[PDB]
């Protein structure tokens, strides 16, 4: 059996400012002439074709996208990155069967620092009746993505009982939002009074809290 | 429009629709079987390659196989050989992916895609995938379907206020969330689902609003978990 | 043992059908998308087409590692190729340019033979002893046709029960035609006129591409099975696979002297008396003289003219093209030019044979000969959006408009000795034409108050000729003999004509001209390009009869029709530049000498000098 053609993309991810020139490389493990295509995949959407035959711009695709190369070495260039260009970009050889794809390059938009708006939500009484309590902390519209979120319950730092989720970069203002969910048994939730979400980025710390004894 | 007649402006502007509609995805136990359909329109079906391509959660793209409907000839990936069969019905302009003996690692969004150009052309772009369907999610799991519980994230007494819905304990993916039946979109963040140690998913959807509207405007999250035919309209109010 | 020669995209290979299980020997490697293949056995030559390099090439089979380029221009999808081993000619099809073409074995004296009712031409097979060629077309109207190898007597021989006729060959021993249909899953045979059609094999052909024959056996390549198959030519029995696991089998031939039977060349040893091409023909005397594309054969039926007498010259953004006006085929030939980014306006000097063109991305005026050779930069400074250009062939000056600088400027033809002629009241200057014999320039402006204007060739005595019922006057052309000027307006959607004094204005064309840009007049015809229709068209200036020259060509821009060598008209600037040291600028009242910036005319009215501080 013949080896599948391996397409090796680099970098695996990158971050660049609005207006930057961005170059992504794709190396084929066999000579594939100019039979290379590039796709853009926005989160939760199907891939869209950008380039075919290594350098031919597909109809409808903006002219800031271009491609070049032949043989084994191929590149995709975005000549002036736009906020809506946040996506994963894939190369693919179209030279023989099976078609094979590179592992993708995730492109993020670099912007200025933006501190999050922080909010904390107690569990609903309706959930409390079910024997489990979820406490939610929201970090809204911030940049960069990296943030430390620590739960404190009666000033004791929590461990092992929380999970985080992060939105994709906003296609307009290039910020992220983050949720951290603390899960406790109903009994443990009722054992303590003060629930605090501490959010740290750099030298900047912010804490939101509620007290079960409120009202 | 003066731009129309300008060499430079006409260039800066440039600087019956083909459709592929998948259906058939869902939850199936390992060892079981499922048939996906890809309904094509807007082009001559029999002049094209029709590909299936799949994407496991968080992973890249993996080609599954193709058919050329003019004569029904097929190729398959070794990772599906013998278990998956592709077929086509020219009278319905539809391609099919019959998936038998399904394995957990077949879990993926399954896309169908059209090869570019003409199947009989010398300069053949048939492996260039110029139009992709929206995909359909196939989950191969022994776990049973479970619809979510929807809990309010209540606006605090604190300008701009945040509120939302917590959509807890469902299986399989996906859930969709809208606000005020789609009337409220600005400032909405529906987070990616997280798989809990229970093996059930959970996610939150939030929105920020002016804190003045908390007394006058009503806020409703519309949660749909199609896999369990569970639809919930939850009102979120201050406590 | 029948040797089979086949193309394989990256290489050409030879396999003996006897030991077909053996590794096929590589004939030529290092190829990109080799598709069609053929040979001249007596000359030891092997030819192939490459559809990614867009070339036809050849090598000598005995020697090694010397690939000779044969045709390397004008090709897009050359999917079929055939060698005339008797008349020593090369034939090929191209499914993107929609042409069938012939040349000598070394590629010289190329001639387009068929250009109409070709949609997806593919296989081509020659019967040089009978002067007939055969080809397939798998396009919208699928068919098998036959014609003279001189381009005569074209006839459809098979037009029923046909869909993807990919492969075609001849049986010279039994005078039979065989073809493979990749949609209808069969191989059929017939006499050479299509009659007595018979099925040979039916159903074992997923995707046959090319078909050949030797003795009583058919051989073909199949794209879906990646193999060469074979069966008996009379019954279809004994179907079997000769050679398998081929990367990408394409065209195929039985590589044998017996498949190119020797006969008398009707051209004799004097090339039939033809000055250029001596093509096999199916009627007495069984040859026919021919000429390169665009060139007329004179009255004696043997001697070609020296090139086209008249050309249509086209700027097309990323390339320039020429189209002969001498012959009915209107073949556009692309000039071999470097770094053409956004070419816009074009004109031509018949005295020296230079095309001049503008480009607002290179931001330069350049010139070359009509094939792209001799290419030189002419003007490079303060070029912004030059949308119009004109050669003064009498005073040997060059004019252009620039809407990026809002000027009309003049230089000598090699770009030196520059002077700004008009620098006010230009908003969107575009087309410019010159009448050196009379002393005037004319230009259009499509700005907010659109105009057609006239001045003397020094820019003086400026007057507005037309300022009503205009919108986007893009094109302008003089009829020197008739005292008229024509224009094309992309907003009013009109071609109009008037006497050069502004009298007798009238509409010539009014329909299906949504957006004229290029615009020229030669002889009885006005030619234009249309940005919306993506076509080149012409209208007879008296009958208003229209003809489409080219349709569906993107990025059309400026256009100029011209006699290639002849010029008419003169004035006193033609004699030693009028005595002017720098610029001689003729006016109806007499020439004026002129100077570039920083120089002044001294008292002799001829000599420019930088004045002293
Ligand atoms: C670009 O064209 C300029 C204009 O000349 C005209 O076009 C050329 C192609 C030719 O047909 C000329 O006859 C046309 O008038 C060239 O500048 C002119 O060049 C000529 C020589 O070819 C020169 O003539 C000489 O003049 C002196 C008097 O000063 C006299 O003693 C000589 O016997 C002879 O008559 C012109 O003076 C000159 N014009 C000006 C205004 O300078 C130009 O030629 C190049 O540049 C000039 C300045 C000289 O150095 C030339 O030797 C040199 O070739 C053309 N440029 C190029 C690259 O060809
Ligand atoms: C067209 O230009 C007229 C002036 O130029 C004349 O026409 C050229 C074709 C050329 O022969 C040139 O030698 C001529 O001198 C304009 O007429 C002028 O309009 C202004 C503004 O009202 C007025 O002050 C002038 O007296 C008048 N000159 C005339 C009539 O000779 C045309 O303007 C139109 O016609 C005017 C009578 C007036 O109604 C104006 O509002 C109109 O726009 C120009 N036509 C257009 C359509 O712009
Ligand atoms: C190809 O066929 C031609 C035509 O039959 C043949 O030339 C003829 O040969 C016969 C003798 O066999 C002469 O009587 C004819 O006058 C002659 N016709 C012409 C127009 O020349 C070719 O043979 C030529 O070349 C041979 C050597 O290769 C030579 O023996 C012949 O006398 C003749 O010159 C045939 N060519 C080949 C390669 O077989
Ligand atoms: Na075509
Ligand atoms: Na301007
Ligand atoms: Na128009």
């Amino acid at each position: 059996a013949d080896p599948d053609i391996q397409m090796t993309q680099s970098p695996s991810s990158l971050s660049a400012s609005v207006g930057d020139r961005v170059t992504i490389t794709c190396r084929a493990s066999q000579d594939v002439s100019t039979a290379v295509a590039w796709y853009q995949q926005k989160p939760g959407k199907a891939p869209k074709l950008l380039i075919y035959s290594a350098s031919f711009l597909y109809s409808g695709v903006p002219s800031r996208f271009s491609g070049s190369g032949s043989g084994t070495d191929f590149t995709l260039t975005i000549s002036s990155l736009q906020p809506e260009d946040f996506a994963t970009y894939y190369c693919q050889q179209s030279y023989t069967t099976p078609p094979t794809f590179g592992q993708g390059t995730k492109v993020e938009i670099k912007r200025t620092v933006a501190a999050p708006s922080v909010f904390i939500f107690p569990p609903s009484d309706e959930q409390l009746k079910s024997g489990t309590a979820s406490v939610v902390c929201l970090l809204n519209n911030f940049y960069p993505r990296e943030a430390k979120v620590q739960w404190k319950v009666d000033n004791a730092l929590q461990s092992g009982n929380s999970q985080e989720s992060v939105t994709e970069q906003d296609s307009k203002d290039s910020t992220y939002s983050l949720s951290s969910t603390l899960t406790l048994s109903k009994a443990d939730y009722e054992k303590h009074k003060v629930y605090a979400c501490e959010v740290t980025q750099g030298t900047t710390s912010v804490t939101k809290s509620f007290n079960r004894g409120e009202c | 429009d003066p731009c129309t007649n300008s060499v430079n402006c006409r260039r800066a502007i440039a600087d019956s629709e083909v459709q592929l509609v998948e259906s058939g995805g869902g939850l199936v136990q390992p060892g079981g079987s499922l048939r996906l359909s890809c309904a094509a329109s807007g082009f001559t079906f029999t002049n094209s390659y029709i590909h299936w391509v799949r994407q496991a959660p968080g992973k890249g793209l993996e080609w599954v196989g193709w058919i050329t409907p003019y004569g029904g000839y097929t190729n398959y990936a070794d990772s599906v050989k013998g278990r998956f069969t592709i077929s086509a019905d020219t009278s319905k302009n539809t391609a099919y992916l019959q998936m038998n003996s399904l394995r957990a690692e077949d879990t993926a969004v399954y896309y169908c895609a059209r090869g570019s150009g003409h199947v009989n052309a010398v300069k053949n772009y048939g492996y260039v995938m110029d139009y992709w369907g929206q995909g359909t999610l196939v989950t191969v799991s022994s776990a049973s379907t479970k619809g979510p519980s929807v809990f309010p994230l209540a606006p605090s007494s604190k300008g701009t206020a945040a509120l939302g819905c917590l959509v807890k304990d469902y299986f399989p993916e996906p859930v969709t969330v809208s606000w005020n039946s789609g009337a409220l979109t600005s400032g909405v963040h529906t987070f990616p689902a997280v798989l809990q140690s229970s093996g059930l998913y959970s996610l939150s959807s939030v929105v920020t609003v002016p804190s003045s509207s908390l007394g006058t405007q009503t806020y409703i999250c519309n949660v749909n978990h199609k896999p369990s035919n569970t639809k919930v309209d939850k009102k979120v109010e201050p406590k | 043992a029948p040797l089979l020669l086949y193309a394989n995209r990256r290489d050409l290979r030879l396999v003996d059908a006897t030991n077909g299980k053996e590794n096929a020997t590589i004939v030529v490697g290092g190829l990109e998308d080799a598709a069609a293949v053929d040979f001249v056995f007596s000359h030891g030559l092997i030819y192939w087409s490459d559809v990614s390099e867009e070339a036809i090439k050849r090598t000598e089979f005995n020697k090694t590692e010397s690939v000779q380029n044969v045709v390397v221009s004008g090709l897009l999808s050359p999917d079929g190729l055939a060698c005339d081993w008797l008349g020593e000619k090369l034939y090929w099809t191209d499914s993107e340019t929609n042409r069938i073409e012939v040349s000598n074995l070394d590629g010289s004296l190329r001639k387009v033979l068929f250009w109409q009712e070709l949609d997806q031409p593919r296989a081509i097979a020659l019967d040089p002893s009978s002067g007939f060629m055969y080809w397939t077309d798998w396009g919208e109207v699928p068919k098998i046709e036959r014609a003279g190898m001189d381009g005569s007597s074209r006839f459809i021989i098979i037009n029923s029960e046909i869909y993807w006729p990919n492969g075609l060959t001849l049986d010279y021993e039994e005078q039979k035609l065989y073809w493979a249909d990749a949609k209808l899953n069969f191989i059929h045979k017939s006499n050479l006129d299509g009659t007595n059609r018979q099925a040979v094999v039916k159903g074992s052909l997923p995707h046959p591409f090319a078909l050949t024959l030797f003795e009583d056996i058919l051989y073909w390549t199949d794209w879906s099975t990646h193999s060469i198959l074979a069966c008996n030519k009379y019954t279809g029995e004994g179907l079997r696979e000769i050679h398998s696991d081929i990367f990408s089998p394409m065209d195929i031939h039985a590589f044998s002297q017996q498949r190119q039977p020797n006969a008398t060349n009707p051209c004799g040893i004097d090339n039939g008396g033809c000055s250029h091409l001596c093509l096999m023909s199916p009627v007495k005397p069984f040859y026919q003289c021919a000429c390169p594309t665009g060139v007329k054969l004179l009255e004696n039926g043997k001697t070609c003219k020296d090139g086209a007498t008249e050309l249509l010259l086209l700027a097309r953004r990323t390339d320039l093209r020429r189209i002969s006006l001498d012959t009915p085929d209107f073949t556009d030939i692309v000039l071999q030019l470097e770094d053409i980014r956004h070419a816009i306006a074009i004109d031509y000097d018949p005295v020296e044979g230079y095309i001049y063109w503008t480009d607002d991305e290179v931001r330069a005026i350049r010139r070359s000969f009509i094939d792209g050779s001799g290419s030189q930069f002419v003007v490079t400074a303060q070029i912004a959006h030059p949308d119009g250009i004109a050669v003064d062939w009498v005073a040997r000056n060059l004019y252009w408009t620039d809407t990026g600088t809002d000027r009309i400027e003049v230089t000598r033809l090699n770009g030196t000795m520059r002077k700004i002629l008009i620098s006010e009241d230009l908003e969107e200057p575009r087309a410019i034409v010159l009448d050196p014999m009379v002393g005037y320039m004319y230009w259009t402006d499509w700005g907010e108050i659109p105009k057609i204007e006239r001045a003397a060739l020094d820019g003086s005595d400026r007057v507005v000729l037309v300022n009503t019922s205009l919108g986007w006057p893009n094109g302008l052309a003089l009829d020197y003999d008739e005292g008229k000027i024509y224009w094309g307006d992309a907003k009013t959607d009109k071609i109009e004509v008037m006497n050069t004094d502004g009298t007798g204005r009238r509409v010539l064309v009014e329909d299906k001209i949504p957006h004229i840009f290029g615009f020229t007049l030669l002889g009885d015809y006005v030619y234009w390009t249309d940005w919306q229709r993506r076509s080149i068209e012409r209208v007879h200036k008296r009958s208003a009869e229209r003809e489409v020259i080219i349709d569906q060509l993107p990025d059309l821009m400026g256009l100029k029709a011209t006699n290639v060598h002849r010029v008419i008209g003169s004035n006193p600037c033609a004699e030693e530049n009028g005595g002017c040291s720098h610029l001689c600028l003729y006016r109806p009242q007499g020439l004026r000498c002129a100077c570039p910036i920083g120089f002044e005319l001294i008292s002799d009215m001829k000599t420019c000098i930088v004045p002293e501080h």
